[PDB]
């Protein structure tokens, strides 16, 4: 009736459905599409579908997806602090996790259904994007631990590479992913 | 006002006509500071950091509802010549007053 | 109460609603139409280029956002005081007040859509240019600049 | 469902620690499903099959698309089989009922079909009597070796303990185990909340010749310490000060380590000896300055462990 | 509390008022946080100025003690009248009153400027400006601590509301809704009974 | 029954009456009479009666009444914050509005049905009281803007004059009204 | 529950009611009559000059106003803390609690109407003279000023 | 059903019963037994049993009970102020009241029905425990008025004697009570 998930129909539905995609209008208000709320949404088919992922897309897909989930959880858990005080005043590592969460929200969770290429995303393409994002996060963590500034990381040329990664066609994606992995490795090797 | 620090610092503040007390141990300084607060004539008491790092443990016993004799810690001259930890002091202050260690 | 069966089923069947506001009415404002709870679910199709005007939808969105900000700042200024607010928050205060005075408090006037758009742009001019994020730079350059004279001073 | 499956896999008599050390008496698990979906049914089948527990089990499975009367008749069949086995062949039967919420919904549907007087939330006025006629068949009979144990799993609607289903079930059964949504949010499994949990028959099932002589004291002390930690941490969110007495910070650390090690155990089949060892290791508090709600001298025998696992 | 439809609507209104109050208090907390973070920078600047003033005053005192006897500086300290002309006006900050110190610091306390030793005027002026820097630092510190106390009070209020008040009103509302639904269901049952009895008495009597 | 205004008889009455004078038990308990719930009451005859008010009471009567209603609405709006943080946290203008609303409730809306004078109130008497109250409000607001303390304002004896105004007999009222207007002007010119 | 059908209909039929308060009973006050929900419709017929006294009705109204203000200030204290009150609010809070402890809590003793009236005036003397807006000036001049300690030692 | 005391059976029962022992689920969740809600419960036989209490327990037993009840009342009142302002920011006398109330609860009200000694308590044992607690309270109040800080008062060894008083058998209770009285006197005499 008003988005109240306690009414009898919602309770009866959620007792049997294998997944719940709690669609939210706040994200679409912020021009975030497909405006799916990662909080309060769940799926029970990840476990039985893990072997299919391992056989069909990559052996390391479930671990990478769990890494994405953990980063999203950390970003959500830091929201009260980043709301009480602005991200600029926030600590360096916390600022890093906030920025990587934004990177995820803008380059992986986002999807332009009106596009000629990005409207559909294969599992392998998503795996490549997630692997690139985790490589960026690990490299940024290593760089911060050795004394680099956050804004230095915030302006590397590999960021726009990951941004444009999702707009490549399916057949162009493998080489693009490999070259972007090489670019991120070499770039973060260059940073002190 | 008044300054409660080592006798050298107290004499130097007396050079300005300000009340000074020379104390080398924390308990003696706190005991005499209680008497000074009971006197209450002066509007400010400055205490050495090396003598009473946290004068908040002793301010609240008296002047419970009144805060006219406001007090703050100051670095003693012996370590003031060496140097003062301003940024760590501000960080511990913001921790004591907010509690999130949010800096830089 | 919107939880009553009649308004509930009406919301189920119809496309949006227009909610009159009791506090707007008791403030002497007529028509007492509250923009924040009101909503048209088919508005996005009936406006735009070749139907009403190119800037209609963006202007409406900007007005909605600015009015919400002005209302919450009116709520806050009661406790924190006028001066504690920044300059732009005072601008939002003035915009919300002038909005309720001139846009909503229309009276028995028959305003064409062009007149209402002109009044809306006059109100939006009170906010600083470039703060108007929901409107494209083209529409701002084309329309932003006028001042409040159509309803007061020159009716 | 995971907790039910894990208990069915891991539950064992442990006759050696009993005073009457002997060979194991027959143990069986009667599993009853009510309003279960295909996915949960497949999960349960695989869980029973992959561990060999299916050999000593009788499964009564009632899917959601089955007739609404089979949901009514399923627990009756399960309890009839369990009673027969226990009281005519000395089997120690553990009965697991998948979801009594579905059973109560079916009972409400039947009652509304018959046009009876409703109850608190539309449920028939005799729901207590029917649930009692199901539950009361558990127990032990004088002069016979068998036993029937029931673990009815039910879902609280909107986590409301005052809903008719949990209310009547608690009125009939001896205590209950309560799952905490917050502990699930923290990633702890099983998310059993010990503060609102209770076992009415616990006090006479522990001691000498049963578990270990320090069992009751350890449980009481763990409850006291966890309650102290929980109330300290609930006051901190009110006071908003991490600075407090030294002893309080000990309990906060104890409470966190408790929730992370004792409650959070994953799929480990912890023995009662292992569980007691983990309890003792978590007992990092003062031997005398704390641990005083229960006066015990087993401290000199068991205290001093250093949180070591495996 | 009385379970009635009017009372239910009152409770819903109270819940919405409480949520708006939570939001308003969060806005107030954010504004107070911004002011606090301005004042912490200001107090840090005051702290640095105080550090420099203390350093030079200590150096001046050491110079005076080196080039002038301890007895002489002791007599200079005794002769100068105490600088007790101090006060603290009741500054009003965010609805709270705080003491704002200010010093008269007369220049008439000086005795014989050319009659003093070579390094007595230096030490006296350094200690005086050090004292006024200390007063400024004390003002900044007390204002900062008052703002911190106000922020802590606002956070206390927001947490208390969101944690115990809103869930309590929600529980009351759900209880009232259950009671009203029960009464409606009983009314439905009685209506069905009377309609059935009308059918029975009309059919059997014919 | 039980004051439950959602009762069918009251709802059926709401849909055919031109005016709705809702009484509430909160005022009745306080012995504040007529105990009319201002927030829950309404009248649909205000617009149609205005020419008669202009002809027989004063040309500016509708404006004066609308100003009074607007002040009451503002006080109702501020009461939400008052119940949240207390009356002290409000600014001078807000607390002045609260106090003016309190003054209105106490000495214009109140009416003793047994008092030999207050039991009946002619229209011009109510107009005089409203004019006095709003003149005091304007002068007090001007004083607040120029720095006069609000608690200083609340101690004015002309406030007691306004409070006792409703007990003045009809025969002698105009002299009292002119005296009180002159006193308002003199007090807020001398006290600024 | 005052909204239950039995008390509801009884109130709609009878001339007011004397409602007891459980809170006053838990505080040890006897008889625990909280005056705010109580009512006597025929009170005006039996009070006034030549019936009880000239000041009876005004005193009753002022007592009701002051007690209601004290209750509202209690609700305010339940939020903002006692030390946050002004002097007037503290005075009204003291009037409220002294009222509950002396005017209501009378035990099994018998009080004449004159005794009760002078006790009420002693309680009203706790408030500033200018704030008794419901009592005429002559009554205030005649009776205001006396103190509780004067009534009993 | 569901702890709703408003259901017909409970309400119709309350009209005839002379004593009403209301249980609380919150106390039982915290293993605080008997879990009697001492605030909501009542008994109408307290007045009629006083002569028997005087003649068979002690001449001043009703006064002991009254003082204990008033201490519980003050503790219940101060609980809300503790929850609002925080236990730290209230006066020392109120801290003493809070701690004495907690001692009263956990040493006199709480009773383990399975402990072989605490299960049954004769009237004189309860009277002795009440006397112990009130003597401790008055000595601690005098010490507070004597400048003694509550921090060391809470640390006194007599608290353990009071807490373990309820586990002492009937035979050993007289000597235990006498030595506890002597310890209460002497410990606070040692404060001086």
């Amino acid at each position: 009736p008003g988005g109240d998930m306690s009414e009898p129909v919602t309770q009866s539905t959620l007792r049997i459905v294998g997944a719940f995609w709690r669609l939210d209008a706040s994200l679409a208000f912020r021009r975030h599409f497909p405006a799916i709320n990662w909080n309060g949404s769940y799926s029970l088919f990840t476990s039985a579908l893990d072997p299919w992922y391992r056989e069909n897309v990559a052996e390391d897909y479930p671990e990478l997806r769990d890494a994405i989930s953990e980063l999203l959880q950390r970003e959500a858990g830091l929201q009260e602090i980043v709301q009480l005080v602005g991200p600029d005043a926030l600590q360096d590592a916390e600022r890093l996790v906030i920025e990587v969460g934004r990177i995820i929200r803008e380059d992986f969770l986002q999807q332009n259904a009106y596009h000629e290429v990005d409207a559909y995303c294969s599992m392998k393409k998503a795996y490549g994007i997630m692997k690139m994002i985790l490589a960026f996060y690990k490299e940024a963590e290593a760089a911060i631990k050795r004394g680099v500034s956050i804004d230095e990381i915030l302006q590397l040329p590999v960021l726009e590479r990951i941004g444009r990664a999702r707009y490549v066609s399916e057949e162009e994606f493998p080489a693009y992913f490999e070259e972007a992995m090489k670019e991120i490795q070499g770039a973060f090797k260059a940073l002190a | 006002m008044a300054v409660i620090a080592d006798p050298e610092t107290a004499q130097g503040f007396r050079l300005a006509g300000l009340e000074g007390y020379g104390a080398s141990s924390a308990e003696e300084a706190q005991s005499l500071l209680e008497t000074l607060v009971e006197r209450g004539g002066y509007a400010l008491v400055a205490v050495d950091e090396a003598l009473l790092p946290d004068p908040e443990r002793a301010v609240e016993r008296l002047m419970r509802g009144r805060d006219l004799p406001v007090l703050l810690p100051i670095a003693g001259l012996k370590e003031a010549f060496q140097g003062h930890d301003v940024e760590g002091y501000m960080r511990e202050l913001v921790r004591k007053t907010i509690g999130f260690d949010i800096k830089l | 109460d919107r939880t009553h069966p009649i308004p509930d089923l009406t919301g189920y069947i119809t496309e949006g609603q227009i909610q009159l506001s009791r506090e707007l009415h008791r403030k002497g404002i007529y028509p007492p139409i509250d923009p924040l709870p009101s909503l048209s679910r088919l508005m996005n199709n009936g406006v735009g280029k070749g139907k009403t005007r190119e800037d209609h939808k963006q202007v409406s969105d900007q007005l909605y956002s600015a009015y919400a900000n002005g209302v919450d700042i009116r709520k806050l200024v009661a406790i924190i005081g006028e001066d504690a607010l920044t300059e732009n928050d005072r601008r939002y205060l003035q915009f919300a007040d002038a909005f309720e005075r001139f846009f909503i408090n229309q009276g028995q006037q028959n305003r064409s859509i062009e007149e209402s758009l002109q009044i809306a742009w006059a109100l939006l001019s009170m906010l600083p240019q470039g703060e108007l994020k929901r409107i494209s730079k083209d529409h701002i350059g084309k329309y932003y600049g006028q001042k409040l004279e159509e309803i007061w001073g020159a009716p | 469902n995971e907790i039910a499956a894990q208990i069915a896999r891991q539950a064992t008599v442990r006759p050696d620690l009993s005073g009457e050390g002997e060979k194991e008496e027959p143990f069986a698990v009667v599993f009853a499903a009510m309003g279960i979906t295909q996915r949960e049914l497949s999960y349960f089948i695989q869980e029973f099959e992959r561990t060999g527990a299916l050999s000593r089990s009788v499964l009564f499975l009632n899917k959601a698309d089955d007739p609404t009367i089979e949901r009514i008749l399923t627990p009756r069949m399960a309890l009839t089989v369990a009673e027969y086995l226990a009281f005519e062949h000395d089997y120690h039967v553990l009965v697991i009922l998948t979801d009594m919420t579905n059973y109560c919904e079916a009972l409400r549907e039947i009652g509304a079909a018959r046009e009876e007087i409703p109850g608190r939330r539309g449920y028939p006025g005799y729901m207590y009597t029917d649930l009692a006629t199901i539950y009361e068949r558990a127990g032990v009979v004088e002069g016979k070796k068998g036993s029937v144990t029931q673990i009815p799993i039910l879902s609280m609607p909107d986590d409301d303990r005052t809903h008719p289903i949990p209310d009547l079930t608690g009125y009939i059964t001896e205590g209950q185990i309560q799952l905490s949504r917050e502990l699930h949010r923290k990633g702890i499994y099983p998310p059993i909340d010990p503060l609102p949990s209770l076992s009415r028959l616990m006090n006479n099932g522990v001691g000498k010749g049963k578990t270990r002589e320090d069992h009751k004291q350890v449980s009481d002390q763990l409850y006291s310490a966890y309650a102290n930690g929980v109330d300290i941490r609930k006051l901190v969110a009110i006071i908003g000060e991490d600075a407090l007495t030294e002893n309080d910070r000990r309990y906060l650390q104890f409470a966190d380590a408790f929730e992370r090690f004792f409650i959070n155990q994953g799929q480990q089949n912890r023995s009662i000896e292992e569980s007691l060892q983990i309890a003792w290791a978590l007992l990092s508090m003062l031997p005398q300055g704390e641990l005083k709600r229960i006066s015990k001298d087993h401290i000199g025998k068991y205290y001093g462990q250093k949180l070591e696992e495996i | 509390v009385s379970p009635t439809r009017m009372n239910l609507l009152q409770r819903r209104g109270q819940l919405r008022l409480a949520q708006k109050g939570v939001d308003l208090l969060k806005k107030k907390r954010d504004a107070l946080v911004a002011e606090f973070f301005g004042l912490v920078r200001e107090a840090m600047e005051a702290r640095k100025a105080l550090d420099q003033a203390a350093k030079e005053a200590y150096a001046a005192l050491l110079l005076a003690q080196a080039f002038d006897g301890p007895e002489v500086v002791a007599g200079a300290a005794l002769g100068v009248p105490p600088l007790e002309g101090v006060e603290a006006e009741v500054e009003n900050v965010w609805g709270s009153k705080v003491p704002r110190l200010k010093a008269t610091f007369p220049d008439g306390a000086l005795l014989s400027p050319v009659g003093t030793p070579a390094y007595t005027l230096e030490a006296s002026r350094a200690f005086r400006r050090y004292a006024e820097a200390l007063i400024r630092v004390a003002n900044t510190e007390t204002r900062l601590k008052k703002i911190g106390e106000e922020i802590k009070k606002t956070t206390r209020r927001v947490n208390a509301l969101e944690q115990v008040v809103i869930p309590g009103i929600r529980a009351q509302i759900r209880f009232i809704q259950q009671v009203l639904e029960q009464r409606e269901r009983e009314d439905t049952f009685r209506l069905k009974r009377i309609k059935g009895k009308i059918e029975a008495r009309e059919a059997e009597e014919e």
